[PDB]
């Protein structure tokens, strides 16, 4: 039982290591968009 | 003044798309969160 209950704590923890870094790189990527959509947008605004 | 509006925008639906990836991502997250969860104490009072 022991074994069992560090295999599944060791593989979830690593899935949730995983899922983790995918949902911050995306942020970072998501956050670095919107920064250019905000300048292109005033851009535009000032443009129209 | 319309052209450069629409140039702009693209990165919205872009974001629009992360943001649905984003979704579902910390859906499946939290339920392996909570699955990883439980399983800690469990090994600590294994072994103690």
């Amino acid at each position: 039982t022991i074994n069992q209950m560090e295999i599944s704590l060791k593989e979830e923890e690593i899935q949730l290591n995983e899922a983790t870094e995918k949902t911050n790189q995306l942020l970072a990527n998501l956050d670095k968009e919107s920064k250019k959509a905000n300048q292109k947008g005033e851009e535009v605004a000032a443009t129209n | 003044l319309e052209k450069a509006r629409e140039d702009l925008a693209q990165i919205q639906a872009y974001i629009k798309n992360l943001k649905d990836v984003y979704t579902k991502q910390m859906e499946e997250k939290n339920e392996l969160e909570m699955k990883a969860a439980k399983t800690k104490k469990k090994i600590n009072t294994a072994r103690t």
